[PDB]
């Protein structure tokens, strides 16, 4: 199927220099927006950049902006993202994520496996607490508090959960708070209202085990949580 | 041809048997409607020749466009968004329909091919499933049953179910002796009616596969068929100016729908909600609603500049879309 | 009266702006009207609707009790040179249609005419920069009149002369002859007899100059029933419209 | 043609032998669904402009 | 108007300019139909350029034809003949050959054909190219069983003169002409019969959007 294959990270002194490029096979790169989302050592998920599809609208976050570069080529089918300056801050697992945007959609649904770099108002999104144990078999609520309300004027409540296998790339299981995505059980399920909001698990299988993120994408900067792990007991 | 004669003047005789009033006795103390007041709300405006067919999807605000410049539009009728453009094979494409699911549409033409597009593609772009090639007319128009089953009329005088999967026709629907030009399932969709050009429409057992009843009246090709919220009625719109209300259980035509004014044909007919209104596009460029129960002209939709090829009333009737051959789409309020 | 005089010229800028916007109307809500050398009647719409409300109103009242400018008459000049050339544009398209049939019609792209556009308004531009890089004024009289009436009026006068041998050569048939000799003598003629006078007395008494100098105003107002009427689907646009 | 004018008999004895029902039975019927209906329906009687998803 | 509502708005403008440049694209070609008769040298004259609706291209100097042949739909004409009522022009088939062959008679067929596409309130202002076909079987074949009133002699220039005389005189309109030509299935260039044709017709189209035709 579908393959999104960093490629370009190593060892760099710091204020130094490195590209990394993306190469994507299986489907139609030209029509989907990209996405660079790193995860720093100790923990966490954080947004980088993102290119739109026909390469017309460009965002960075704060700490990305006036450093880093992001950019496509469509008849080769590879993502880039040029770093200058490169800061102990950047040391990070990025992923690049390939997104689409038409009326009931799902963005966010397949991110590639990774490259480690190593070197030498805003929606806060909330997670309380950090590590829940889990029993295999019996269920949970996730939750995730947000600042500002997510439910815009249209309609959505633009609220999206991830799941991240021990390991592995982070997966989509929830679009807009309460949709599925393609390839997920139904003992997943979303609810909430505005800013409260829930993942709950029935029958809880001992794969599902590993880190729950929330994201917002009611604005940009993409803002996650702190995440949620689920563990053994 | 004696005995057919003979049953012919037995199933006159029996239709007379049943026959003692008629709608304008009984729908004679009920009140009107008024003037009947809607405004293009929308103007869909991207394909550049004939719109020949557009389909309504279930969740009341997606909706495809078929023209003749070989592409088929999705819209978004709230943001006027176009959500998939597709190119076609061949530019000749007479219907379009959209799956319940939504997950997949259908078109055809003077190719005599039924391509079925899937939407719903981990790639993130739209491609042809199946090409259902078994008809030697035109496809005139096609419904799916499911995401499996889709029933197509044709203008080699026939009908046909399909199964996607193989590509392979189950059953055919052979009786008329004209052009078959619409059809329209029963919203339990075991039943399913077509209208030809012999002026005579005819009720399919779609299980089964015969023709369980047939119903002349009109004196001219009838171009459009659309069946009653109910599912025991049906009406029909043809080339001599006339809709004409039909009946299952009676066997029966029971309501004529006609004015002196007017003397084009009828391209596409569909109810309301609830009944109560018929909705009959033209080919004087204009639309015509009708009482449904009282025959009286209720209101008038003047839009488009060239003549009113396809229409249709959302899953839950919030609104009427129209198109037409000046190649534009109108949602109507 | 003077009253008289000031509700005709009313009259005119009303007409003006209504038959420029019934153009414009037509020519973008319309299918058949989508062909890419409308764009030209478009942008001589907008020219004529610019020369009425902005010019017209600051001339009726340097004429109505006349006193008191360089930005006014720079854009006077702007606005009429630029409606004269497109003319000789809407004429040039027309004869390379009919003179190169089928492999011009493969030119006749939107971005073609806008290119078009853009360079006459550019050359309506440069003719009307040099008195700022009331009073009208030798050397830029000469230049602006041959590059704002001489060089586009002979050019369309060729070009209509070359219409009229092709249309003869292709040509029920002896009153189709009556008609194209009519047509083509509507459009050449209203052009020359607005605004001939007024750029020879320019090039070479106060009452007649000024009578010439409202002349040259009036075929801003005759433009769209000449570029229009003739045709019959602005015909059956307008009758849609209006009716 | 025996074997196709016979299966338009066997047609049209197949059309002869169905129970037919009253017509004013089956306008009352129509007039009793588009009775109990009505109020569902948009298009009769327009709503407001807030519960309007086209405006 | 959120993130996501912007980016689907980028979407749908993406989509709008790719459908004006395939239009822009698509009002280069030419399109033709083939409406002759049976065998009538339709098959003849789409080998000279080069079950539904058949569609053959070719290219004559830097321009793009497209045919369109719609013998293999065996069904109404009234209910698919306005799919095709923005044509430039209609090429009409002709054997000259089928004056004696019965199938009735089979010129009397076409002369009901053409007179019938021919007055058609779909052409009302569509020419025609009419092709006579099999000019040299014609020539050894010859006619007054076909036209007893012809009452003329009986050669093969007054003969055909006469046929193509009788078969524009169905025109009866003004914005439309009928240019003929006499095929002997071996000529060596159709094509530039085809070419000149349509640009006598765009050149009568564009002097009839200018009030001159
Ligand atoms: C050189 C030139 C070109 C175009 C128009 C004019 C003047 C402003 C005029 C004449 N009548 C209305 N205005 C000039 C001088």
């Amino acid at each position: 199927d579908v393959q999104l294959v960093e490629s370009g990270g190593g060892l760099v002194q710091p204020g130094g220099s490195r590209k990394l490029s993306c190469s994507a096979s299986g489907f139609a790169f030209s029509s989907f927006g990209m996405h660079w989302v790193r995860q720093a050592p100790e923990k966490g998920l954080e947004w980088v950049a993102y290119i739109s599809s026909g390469s017309g609208t460009i965002y960075y976050a704060d700490t990305v902006k006036g450093r880093f570069t992001i950019s496509r080529d469509d008849p080769k089918n590879t993502l880039f993202l040029q770093m200058t300056s490169l800061r102990s801050e950047d040391t990070a697992m990025y992923y690049c994520v390939r997104s689409i945007y038409y009326y009931g959609s799902s963005p966010f649904d397949f991110w590639g496996q990774g490259t480690t770099l190593t070197v030498s108002s805003d929606i806060v999104m909330t997670q309380a607490t950090s590590s829940v144990p889990v029993t295999p078999g019996e269920s949970v609520s996730i939750s995730c508090r947000s600042s500002k309300s997510l439910l815009h004027s249209n309609g959505n409540t633009y609220l999206y959960w991830f799941l991240q296998r021990p390991g592995q790339s982070p997966q989509l299981l929830i679009y807009r708070m309460s949709n599925l995505a393609s390839g997920v059980p139904d003992r997943f399920s979303g609810s909430g209202s505005g800013t409260a909001f829930t993942l709950t698990i029935s029958r809880l299988e001992a794969e599902d085990v590993g880190v729950y993120y929330c994201m917002q994408h009611l604005e940009y900067p993409l803002t996650f949580g702190a995440g949620t792990k689920l563990e053994l007991k | 041809r004696q005995e057919a004669e003979q049953l012919k003047n037995q199933i006159r005789d029996a239709r007379k048997a049943c026959a003692d009033a008629t709608l304008s006795q009984i729908t004679n103390n009920i009140d009107p409607v008024g003037r009947i007041q809607m405004r293009t709300r929308r103007t869909l405006r991207g394909h550049l020749a004939k719109i020949y067919a557009m389909h309504w999807g279930t969740d009341s605000r997606l909706l495809v466009s078929a023209s003749q410049d070989g592409k088929l539009i999705i819209w978004d009728s709230y943001t006027t968004n176009k959500v998939h453009a597709i190119p076609l094979r061949s530019s000749w494409v007479m219907t379009c329909a959209y799956a319940p699911s939504g997950n997949y549409v259908a078109c055809g033409g003077l190719d005599n091919i039924c391509s079925i597009y899937n939407l719903k593609t981990r790639e993130g772009n739209v491609r042809v499933s199946r090409e259902l090639a078994g008809h030697t007319g035109y496809l005139s128009c096609c419904r799916f049953l499911d995401d499996n089953q889709i029933v197509t009329s044709s203008g080699d005088t026939t009908c046909a179910l399909w199964d996607i999967e193989t590509g392979q026709q189950t059953t055919t629907f052979t009786g008329h002796t004209g052009d078959v030009m619409s059809l329209s399932l029963a919203p339990d969709t075991r039943l399913f009616v077509s209208g030809a050009c012999d002026a005579s429409a005819k009720l399919w057992d779609v299980r089964e596969g015969m023709c369980r009843q047939t119903f002349t009246g009109h004196e001219s090709d009838i171009n459009a068929i659309c069946f009653f919220p109910n599912g025991n009625a049906f009406a029909t719109g043809s080339d001599d100016a006339t809709c004409r209300l039909f009946d299952l259980r009676a066997d029966q035509e029971l309501m004529t729908y006609s004015h002196d004014n007017i003397i084009c044909g009828i391209t596409s007919v569909s109810f309301s909600k609830s009944g109560r209104l018929l909705l009959a596009g033209y080919d004087d460029f204009n639309c015509n609603v009708w009482d449904a129960l009282k025959a009286d002209r209720a209101g008038v939709l003047a839009g488009h500049d060239n003549r009113v090829s396809c229409l249709g009333v959302t899953d839950d009737g919030m609104a009427v879309a129209t198109g037409s051959w000046d190649s534009f789409l109108k949602i109507w309020n | 009266a003077t009253a008289a005089i000031a509700a005709a010229i009313t009259f005119l800028i009303l007409f003006t702006i209504f038959g420029n916007a019934l153009v414009i109307l037509a020519v973008l809500t319309s299918r058949s009207l989508r062909a890419p050398q409308n764009l030209f009647l478009v942008s001589l719409a907008a020219a004529d609707i610019l020369v009425a409300t902005l010019i017209i109103p600051f001339s009726l009242a340097n004429e109505l009790l006349g006193y008191w400018c360089e930005v006014y008459l720079a854009l006077d000049v702007l606005f009429c040179t630029s409606s004269i050339v497109h003319l000789c544009a809407i004429s040039l398209d027309r004869y390379w249609a009919v003179s190169r049939a089928l492999e011009y019609n493969s030119k006749r792209t939107p971005r073609r005419i806008k290119c078009i556009i853009l360079t006459v308004w550019l050359i309506a531009a440069v003719i009307s920069l040099p008195p700022l890089i009331c009073k009208l004024n030798a050397w830029y009289i000469l230049a602006s009149s041959i590059g704002s009436f001489f060089a586009p009026c002979l050019i369309m006068i060729l070009v209509y002369l070359r219409i009229y041998l092709i249309a003869k050569r292709s040509n029920a048939q002896l009153t189709r002859e009556k008609r194209f000799t009519f047509v083509l003598a509507v459009v050449i003629g209203v052009f020359v007899l607005c605004w001939f006078p007024f750029f020879f007395s320019y090039s070479l008494p106060h009452g007649l100059f000024q009578f010439f100098f409202w002349i040259g105003y009036c075929n801003s107002s005759l433009n769209p029933v000449i570029y229009t009427i003739f045709n019959q689907d602005f015909r059956r646009a307008f009758r849609r419209i209006l009716c | 043609s025996i074997a196709q004018a016979r299966k338009l008999v066997e047609q049209l004895k197949m059309e002869a032998n169905i129970d037919r029902i009253k017509v004013s039975k089956a306008a009352a019927d129509l007039m009793a669904y588009c009775e109990a209906h009505a109020k569902e329906d948009p298009l009769l009687t327009p709503v407001p402009a807030s519960e309007n998803p086209f405006r | 108007l959120s993130a996501e509502e912007r980016a689907a708005l980028e979407r749908s403008k993406a989509i709008e300019k790719n459908l004006k440049e395939d239009g822009i694209s698509a009002a280069k070609d030419v399109k033709l139909l083939l409406l002759g008769a049976g065998e009538s040298g339709k098959s003849t004259i789409v080998k000279q350029m080069k079950t539904g609706i058949v569609e053959t291209h070719f290219t004559f100097k830097n321009l793009h034809f497209r045919l369109f042949d719609v013998g293999g739909q065996r069904s109404e004409r009234k209910k698919w003949i306005h799919c095709f009522e923005d044509v430039t022009a209609i090429i009409f088939c002709v054997a000259l050959s089928g004056y004696d062959q019965v199938l009735t008679n089979r010129m009397h067929e076409s002369l009901m054909l053409f007179d019938s596409i021919c007055n058609n309130k779909f052409f009302i202002d569509t020419s025609i190219i009419l092709f006579l076909n099999k000019k040299d079987l014609f020539g050894e074949k010859i006619l007054t069983i076909c036209f007893p009133e012809y009452t003329g002699p009986n050669t093969y220039e007054d003969a055909a003169a006469y046929i193509q005389a009788q078969f524009e005189s169905k025109n009866r309109s003004p914005n439309k002409e009928i240019y003929c030509h006499m095929t002997c299935a071996t000529d060596t260039n159709n094509i530039q019969v085809v070419f000149d044709a349509v640009t006598d017709i765009i050149i009568a189209n564009n002097l009839r959007g200018c009030g001159l035709y």
